[PDB]
């Protein structure tokens, strides 16, 4: 019970910090692309500017990996390890595309299309993301029941 | 083809007895069922969830087992607030559930015959070009009762629409009303205008009849 | 805190889109979740129409797909629905909710409900009759041909509360809802107290005080 | 014993994808300013051309803001209000100097006095971003006391 | 899984500056928080509390060690760093970094394995080795003195003779060296019968002397 | 600022018996506290934490009481495993602790006299200029032991180093060796040597000496 508990709980914070740490490239996918700061507003628009953010996006994504590497539980292997696989290779898809997103001048479509996972075409490593976000989703679903299956020991066996 | 089945779709207890709804599933669920409270006016409340667990904030006369396909929620002395309608639920799939069709639960009383009234059509109503035949049950239980309507002694259908109250704050009874609408040709064709009324606390069906114009 | 708010307009024509949004309140798309709509259509129980994800993943019923979109506003403080195209099958009373939670999982936090019908428009006002009596007796008001609803009937400017049921209203072939409202009164009374009842529709002004005659 | 366990978890959650989000800044700070992708390293270095990263930090600021105003406990009420109070100077400071920040060329040394809390000078909203880490981090070492002390009722 | 790795060097001067760095294994500053701290055991003390970092970097000094300490953490966050300026001796201890957290207990779970880093003014030297003489048992030894750093290893005859031997703690001297002696109980009937030879050997400087010993 | 102290700084509990720690706050450190155990070679291991409950992976034989300025760490039935030194430490400041000075837990056994030895100076020693007379206690229990030297009567003070061996394996005992270091121009002034030993297990203190060289 109490070696359930406190084991069961670090994985769903484990995981919920991966999902965590995925809004942050999704949000950015949302609101940043394409923008600059402005005093009223917050942000204003600016085209085909989106290569720095591009990096900060491939460098939280490489920091999600790390993450995923430090997951390890038997029960939720198989998850994990599935998890582990997407996040690799979405990584791999922005080193891959390198010639579009490796400029300051990457264009809003270009920069949509690697890190924003609702864009219409998803063919420079959006369609990964969001292959990397289902896995992710599905680990937090198996997560959250191996917790609370732990804490349904208050009533009932 | 996952199939969720209350067990009464209508329930009736007397106030302060216990309650025994059952939901059954077409194949397991498993330890993965939810049951609601709904009364008319507000959102569902979440009552039991896993089956077992009562979400906190609700008496301790709700309780529910589960575990495969086998499902109950019982209430052991429900009050006036507990007569609602009360839906199971299979969330097996997570993201995705299917509810069951509902067991009202009524308040539980003893047999009251209904006092019939009928009302000829408006004359306000027949320079419109309609008439509507409005037959009424008043103060009766239960609510199961049936209602035909006999022009010239022809049996009337297809041509009626009826509506129930609510089961009385005071009384517990129900009240219905049948309206049969014609037009003023269907009208002035015939002469009798006959409803009868058939119910559990009648000895034998009660007819009540109208020659239009006395 | 936990509070879900629901959304703009009903009383969409058939075969367009009627699209609700879900506006959270005291609470933000976090840990790193919330998701889900419900309806319920008349004379029938609840049933899931569709969850989403805090990233956004959808799942249907299925029997709605290709139908329906769940969509997450960035700025995340609200969810939509969107339902197209709409049959009068779709009219019903939509819910969203927080179906979700680490320790219960569905379906937890309600909306408060929004009323959506699905009719080719004609808002119209009520056309209002009464119900003449013939050792009690028994009178009323028959509320005709109106749309949308409600109507609201209170009897000699609500000074008669005792005896009166205002049934539910009634969608007849037309396409526009009828009730009738009967009140019992001492027979003795029949000329000797006046009854009016006054009929109250908000969509249209249509405020009528129409007096009953034996 | 059986609802506080699982309240406590829903602070503890809040709290930490505050500082997941917080996380996001810093590891950008760290490894992106002066940097574009490269097909082999990764990251190679491209410099002054900060804008969109740094549009990018406040993005995830002010989804840092959102969080923080999901939070909603008594007991935590003072010291949440705090991380929302040094929310919101972060994001009015980097706004503030939108003069510098706002546009494509940012220089590599303003976009680290923006977001890099560690470096030298922290004239552009490192030092407000550093009043935000350690108020978060108040509230996230009040937290986890929060539910060890929920689970510690077993025994 | 859980795992923490120790740090780089062991001896510098007094005054300069010690920099120690742990390495996480099988782990990563995560949830989104773990693995903070650093601790010392200096010779003859107990353990006492050096600082504490944060994920963020966030650090908290022990004061005595104020101004003097600094902790940071490396970006790729697979080791974070000690800094310890300036030291005199008697910051010659044995570092332990650990975990001093999980949601659970808010101390102090994963440990090193312990480093050594001795503060003193150099001069690294080889042994001298100094014979003990023996007078129903007699008792014979050896004295290894004035020696830098440590450790030295003692064997009798090769590693032939293992029961009686007591090999003392080395002592630091008021100049700067370190000297232990290692002694034997010998049966006092096989003097001249049985040879006695002790084997010192330093890894700093690459001596081997074998010294005997006669009565 | 707050204080922990161990009110013993030594137990010797004999094999199978109980054994009980306490520690003490110069102020309330709360439900707060926790206990490690450290054998020389090892880090620190952690036992107890919030003072009461056990860290995952330790017997049910340690016990821990708390709950404000009164500690105690109970092991029931301690085994051979079990000796070592254990600290308290004060956590109640989060990142921030406070150790205690440490207590060591020995084993128990019947009192030894110690079998005392001295030696003179090596004769490779009085050319390189210096002199050092050892003195070693061997095989004794407890380990309190006082070793005084007199040179002509001359009691010495501030010249020598003792170092003490661990607790033997086999028999339990100690041994020490007190080295008196004087240069040879203090050695030649000088003819009789003597240590006396003073222990629990001699009647009266035993002295041993030498005159340099026979007579
Ligand atoms: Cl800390
Ligand atoms: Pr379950
Ligand atoms: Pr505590």
């Amino acid at each position: 019970i109490s070696k359930k508990i406190t084991d069961s709980n670090a994985v769903l914070l484990a995981v919920k910090e991966v999902e965590a740490l995925l809004s942050s490239i999704d949000e950015i996918a949302a609101k940043a692309i394409g923008k600059k700061i402005h005093q009223n507003n917050g942000l204003d628009t600016e085209n085909n500017h989106n290569g720095s953010l591009l990096a900060g996006a491939y460098a939280i994504s490489t920091l999600i990996k790390q993450k995923l590497d430090g997951l390890k539980n038997e029960g939720l292997k198989e998850k994990i390890d599935a998890a582990k696989k997407c996040s690799e290779t979405f990584t791999n898809k922005l080193k891959e595309k390198h010639t579009d997103l490796g400029k300051e001048g990457v264009t809003d479509a270009d920069a949509k299309e690697a890190i924003l996972k609702t864009n219409g075409t998803k063919t420079k490593g959006a369609e990964e993301l969001g292959k990397l976000f289902e896995s992710v989703e599905v680990l937090s679903k198996a997560a959250k029941e191996m917790l609370a299956n732990s804490v349904k020991e208050l009533t009932s066996p | 083809e996952i199939v969720m089945t209350q067990s009464p779709v209508t329930l009736s207890v007397s106030p302060g007895e216990r309650a025994t709804l059952s939901c059954r599933a077409s194949q397991s669920v498993g330890n993965n069922l939810a049951w609601y409270q709904h009364k008319p006016g507000q959102a569902p409340r979440l009552l039991i969830y896993d089956a077992s667990t009562r979400a906190t904030g609700i008496p301790g006369r709700f309780s529910g087992s589960g575990s495969g396909t086998e499902f109950t929620l019982t209430i052991s002395s429900l009050q006036s607030e507990d007569f609602a309608v009360y839906y199971c639920q299979e969330y097996n799939n997570w993201p995705r559930y299917t509810f069951g069709q509902g067991a009202k639960l009524e308040i539980r009383r003893t047999v009251a015959a209904p006092s019939v009234f009928i009302f000829p059509p408006s004359d306000e109503q027949l320079k419109s070009g309609t008439a509507s035949v409005v037959c009424l049950l008043n103060n009766f239980y239960p609510r199961e009762a049936k209602v035909q309507w006999k022009v010239d002694n022809a049996l009337q259908s297809g041509n009626s629409q009826e509506s129930v109250t609510e089961q009385d704050s005071k009384d517990s009874t129900y009240s219905l009303s049948s309206t049969l609408t014609l037009s003023k040709a269907d009208y002035e064709k015939h002469k009798v205008y006959a409803c009868e009324v058939t119910h559990q606390g009648l000895s034998s069906p009660v007819t009540k009849s109208f020659n239009r114009g006395e | 805190q936990l509070q879900l708010q629901e959304s703009g307009p009903g009383l969409v024509k058939p075969s367009q889109t009627l699209s609700l949004t879900c506006t959270l309140s005291g609470g933000s798309i976090s840990s790193t979740s919330y998701w889900g709509w419900i309806r319920q259509p008349p004379g029938s129980g609840l049933e899931w129409i569709g969850s989403m994800y805090h990233s956004g993943n959808t799942y249907y019923k299925s029997s709605l797909k290709g139908r329906v979109t769940i969509s997450l506003d960035t700025s995340r403080t609200q969810f939509s629905l969107r339902l197209t195209s709409v049959t009068a099958a779709d009219t019903a009373v939509y819910y969203c909710a927080r179906l979700g939670d680490v320790f219960n999982s569905a379906m937890d936090v309600w909306g408060q409900g929004t009323t959506v019908i699905v009719s080719s428009a004609s808002t119209k006002g009520p056309s209002v009759f009464p119900l003449a009596p013939s050792g009690t007796a028994a009178l009323g008001c028959l509320v005709k041909d109106y749309f949308p609803e409600p109507v609201t009937v209170s009897w000699n400017s609500g000074a008669l509360t005792s005896g009166v049921h205002t049934f539910p209203a009634v969608l007849q072939s037309s396409g526009l809802y009828s009730l009738s409202s009967v009140v019992t009164v001492p027979s003795s009374s029949l000329g000797t107290q006046t009854y009016i009842c006054n009929v109250n529709h908000k969509p249209s002004n249509t405020k009528v005080d129409k007096r009953v005659e034996p």
